[PDB]
């Protein structure tokens, strides 16, 4: 049975969106020549098809961001008085001094990470920071009630008592250890702050991949593909149209193949980005707006609560978990035999320190006398395997006598 | 001269021997912002990535030059997305504004009170 | 688009095989036939690739729908915002062309009220905690109620359990706890 606990805070990084790029098919293949355009018009709707695929990919990113970050009806503000029971939320709460209202940890996260056009996102960084601040203020002030309707206020210590109940530990354990829990939370947050300033590789991998794909696409414009030269102006200046067409056709074929490869791999990347964004939205719904019973979904340990922070093209979750510590050996029995009848524990386990028998809760050592109030009777002592002999106390009799 | 992508970035004049940089002429897409055909027949035109001077009410955004829409300094819910926090709506002419995330609420937090 | 791509030259002199055969001798004709073949093969391959990419998304959506059928219709889910918005009660499926429709029934609370609250009650040098619920006060009296609905009740030894003294807990308030056994005894 554990005799002590630890408060653990850990981070998780998930990509959400990627860069929105567009390529004009005619400009890349031909540039500004009319002969090449007239020759390219005989190939059908390849250019219209390629442009529509890229437009769909670009449109999907805004939906990706909206599904993850726009999950609150209202923009909640934190109260001016920060009386949260000893818990300190300052590295994750906004500071007005910075021109952007990004928090300290958000600043640390943001400091780390031919027919071509790059399109700006619909939502700016300030709007995403405001979304995260509203989510975090709602979580601090109203618990999980604002997810399912209107925000109902509650003191923070009582919310933590509810969250301790949610993992099988009683409320008096929280209420008789409040200062230690607050200190442990503060120290863990400080350790995250130190570790970050001293990580985000998943967010940089996407940027590297996209940049490398664009570089390959641009560099493929200097290949001859069998023509006398890779420059179209030289071909048009040095040759008559009937002899120029046979070279321009080879150039067109090569450049079409290059654009089609690029678009296909871009679609395949966009699918994975969408899956990651869906996972991030599920985590936002289930870890931040509630308390999850799923094992290893929100952190490592027994989940208590999570806090979201915005990252460039991503999101960071800080998971707070409960970790038992300092276990101790005991001897246990399934039941107790008293007056020829068998007693079972209501919501605990029978333990022995070597001479006496007690009943305690499963996740924390807190022995108590075995009475009829915390046990129930079923049958007799013959059936059970491993029953032991002991006395069960009846509180009513001494009071009556 | 050549850039990273091996294009003729710079040239030397033969007659006077001076180095002149070569930069491409402006290009970009054209987007049309329209209400329903029943509602009205007037439109706004956005030149993406193009400075307003290069174009042959004029309002400059991070997305590009917007022609035909008047900027109002109020905020509403987004109707038609333009980009970089700007939306457009028909209210009669087309207006452009900065979108609002939602209503502002302050919870009555205290260390004694519950709802 | 696939059907319409059959009227393109792809560099040849005509898009009709019969016209090419009639207007040209075989040795020159095969050169145009090869161009047409290459173009049409490329069109077919593009169609097949996009069909595969779309089928992957359809499969992901179908997997999500199957999970929702298992967890919202055949049970009650505690996952937040998975089966509707609110506290999930039950769901009913309907069939749609190439799809499925879920009708989610949820529970939404309303009409909240101010109250004063305390973590514990101090009585006879003992600290009492609520077994299941929260201590509330209307201004003069103290009750215990369940968390998601207001139903005040008298604080007794049957709603609370004792753990320790009154010195440790921050915010403990003095009040009385009624013992039901004593009136029956006397
Ligand atoms: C449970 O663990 C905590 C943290 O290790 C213990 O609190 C520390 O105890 C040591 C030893 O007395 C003190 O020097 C520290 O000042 C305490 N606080 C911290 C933050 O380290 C606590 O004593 C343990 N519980 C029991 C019953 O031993
Ligand atoms: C096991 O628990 C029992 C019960 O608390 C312990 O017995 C107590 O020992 C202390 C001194 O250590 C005495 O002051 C108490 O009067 C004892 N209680 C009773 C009911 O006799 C016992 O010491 C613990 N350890 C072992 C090895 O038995
Ligand atoms: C808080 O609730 C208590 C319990 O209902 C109220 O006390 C009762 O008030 C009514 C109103 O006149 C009286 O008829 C009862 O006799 C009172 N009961 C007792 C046991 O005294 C109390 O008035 C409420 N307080 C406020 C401020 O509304
Ligand atoms: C929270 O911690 C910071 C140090 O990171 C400290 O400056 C601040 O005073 C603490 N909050 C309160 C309310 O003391
Ligand atoms: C419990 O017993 C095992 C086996 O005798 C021993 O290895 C261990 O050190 C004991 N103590 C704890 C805290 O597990
Ligand atoms: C545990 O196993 C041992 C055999 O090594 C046996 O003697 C003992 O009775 C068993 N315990 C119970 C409670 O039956
Ligand atoms: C428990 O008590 C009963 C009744 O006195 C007795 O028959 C039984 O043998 C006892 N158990 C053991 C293990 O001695
Ligand atoms: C002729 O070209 C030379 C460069 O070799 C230049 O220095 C000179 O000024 C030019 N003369 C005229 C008349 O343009
Ligand atoms: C155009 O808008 C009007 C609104 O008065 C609406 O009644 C009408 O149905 C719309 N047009 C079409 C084709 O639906
Ligand atoms: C357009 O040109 C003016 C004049 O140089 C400049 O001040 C402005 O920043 C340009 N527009 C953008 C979007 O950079
Ligand atoms: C924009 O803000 C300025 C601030 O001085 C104000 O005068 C102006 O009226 C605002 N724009 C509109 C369309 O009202
Ligand atoms: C609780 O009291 C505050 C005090 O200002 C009030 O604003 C709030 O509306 C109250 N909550 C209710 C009535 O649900
Ligand atoms: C609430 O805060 C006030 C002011 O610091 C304090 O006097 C009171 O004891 C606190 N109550 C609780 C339950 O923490
Ligand atoms: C509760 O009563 C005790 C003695 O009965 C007293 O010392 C203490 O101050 C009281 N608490 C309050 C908050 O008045």
């Amino acid at each position: 049975i554990p005799t002590n606990f630890t408060i653990s805070v850990t981070t998780e990084i998930l990509p959400v969106s990627m860069t929105k790029t567009s390529v004009d098919c005619t400009m890349y293949i031909c540039g500004d020549s009319t002969e090449c355009s007239n020759l390219l018009l005989q190939y059908g709707s390849f250019c219209t098809q390629l442009n529509r695929a890229l437009t769909g990919i670009a449109v999907e990113q805004d939906k990706n961001t909206q599904e993850v970050f726009a999950q609150v009806k209202q923009i909640y503000k934190t109260p001016p008085i920060k009386d949260f029971g000893g818990f300190n939320f300052s590295q994750i709460l906004p500071d007005p001094s910075k021109p952007s209202k990004r928090s300290f940890i958000e600043d640390l996260l943001f400091n780390k990470v031919n027919g071509l056009t790059v399109l700006p996102p619909l939502l700016t960084d300030e709007m995403i920071a405001q979304y995260t601040s509203a989510l975090l203020a709602g979580t601090i002030t109203s618990g999980w009630t604002f997810g399912a309707g209107a925000a109902l206020q509650i003191p923070f210590a009582m919310q933590m008592a509810y969250r301790f109940n949610g993992i099988g530990v009683t409320q008096n354990v929280l209420y008789e250890n409040q200062k230690l829990i607050a200190n442990q939370f503060n120290s863990a947050i400080g350790k995250i702050q130190d570790s970050l300033s001293s990580a985000l590789g998943k967010l940089q991998d996407v940027v590297n991949q996209n940049a490398q794909a664009l570089n390959t696409l641009v560099k493929q414009l200097s290949s001859n593909f069998g023509a006398i030269s890779s420059v179209l102006n030289d071909i048009l200046s040095r040759l008559d149209p009937p002899e120029a067409e046979v070279q321009i056709d080879r150039l067109i074929t090569g450049r079409l193949q290059s654009l089609q490869t690029y678009v296909t791999q871009q679609l395949i990347r966009a699918a994975e980005i969408r899956a990651s964004a869906n996972l991030a939205a599920t985590k936002m719904s289930e870890c931040v707006l509630g308390q999850s019973k799923r094992v290893d979904f929100c952190g490592k340990g027994y989940h208590l609560m999570s806090f979201p922070q915005s990252a460039p093209h991503g999101v960071v979750f800080l998971h707070v978990t409960y970790v038992p510590a300092q276990e101790k050996n005991f001897t246990t029995a399934p039941a107790i035999c008293h007056d020829g009848k068998a007693h079972f524990p209501r919501e605990g386990v029978f333990v022995s320190n070597g001479t006496h028998w007690f009943v305690t809760q499963r996740n924390f050592y807190e022995p108590q006398i075995i009475t009829t109030d915390n046990t129930f009777v079923s049958g007799n002592c013959d059936v059970v395997i491993g029953i032991v002999n002991n006395t069960v106390y009846d509180p009513l009799q001494p009071e009556l006598d | 001269g050549r850039d990273i992508a091996d294009t003729t970035d710079a040239v030397r004049d033969p007659q006077t021997l001076e180095i002149l940089d070569i930069t491409p002429c402006s290009f970009g897409g054209v987007s049309v912002i329209t209400p329903g055909t029943n509602t009205s027949n007037q439109v706004a035109v956005l030149y993406q990535g193009v400075n307003c001077t290069e174009v042959p009410n004029v309002f400059q955004t991070r997305a590009g030059c917007l022609i035909g829409a008047e900027h109002v300094n109020n905020s509403y819910e987004c109707d038609i997305p333009i980009g970089a926090g700007i939306c457009a709506s028909y209210q009669q002419s087309v207006i452009a504004y900065t979108m609002s995330l939602g209503a502002e609420n302050s919870v009555a937090y205290s260390n004694n009170s519950i709802a």
